[PDB]
């Protein structure tokens, strides 16, 4: 009759209760494993894998595929956000102006030379400068 | 200038990832409860 937490060790006492990894969890005791964060709410999904129960972003650093920086040359972890530009990738700081190296904002307007990102304030003196 | 680009919203890495490992999360109501 009585439920007990997979995660705490209490039997729950409490008005509503939660069933995961065939499991009852008090609503607070259901977390990742790595950063603590509370899975049951903010449409955080759940992550399951060789006895860890992690986030999307806690399963992506264990588990996912890396990717290589366009401008960097350097790896990029599958849980670090990312500018895309065509079928070429960026780290979030490596996403800048080839030319006066100003950092980028939703809204702003750029062109694609090989894998050099130019602004469009910069195209007219690039374009003299390199073709 | 048809070959004009815009800046969106930042993308993760492993976006495709990690459907087959998602577990469901069951809200559930307690039938013996009382204050
Ligand atoms: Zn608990
Ligand atoms: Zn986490
Ligand atoms: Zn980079
Ligand atoms: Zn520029």
């Amino acid at each position: 009759s009585l439920l007990t937490c997979g995660g705490c060790q209490q039997n729950i006492g409490d008005r509503y209760f939660l069933k995961a990894i065939d499991q009852y969890w008090h609503e607070d005791c259901l977390s990742c494993d790595l950063c603590g964060c509370r899975l049951g709410e903010v449409g955080r999904r759940l992550y399951y894998k060789l006895g860890r129960k992690l986030c999307r972003r806690d399963y992506l650093r264990l588990f996912g595929q890396d990717g290589l920086c366009a401008s960097c040359d350097k790896r990029i972890r599958a849980y670090e956000m990312t500018m895309r530009v065509k079928d070429k990738v960026y780290h979030l700081e490596c996403f800048k102006c080839a030319a006066c190296q100003k950092h980028f904002c939703v809204g702003d307007r750029y062109l694609l030379i090989n894998s050099d990102i130019v602004c469009e304030q910069d195209i007219y003196e690039w374009t003299k400068i390199n073709g | 200038v048809p070959d004009v680009m815009v800046v969106g919203e930042p993308t993760l890495m492993g976006g495709e990832f990690g459907d087959e490992d998602e577990r469901l999360i069951t809200r559930l109501e307690n039938t013996q409860f009382d204050a």
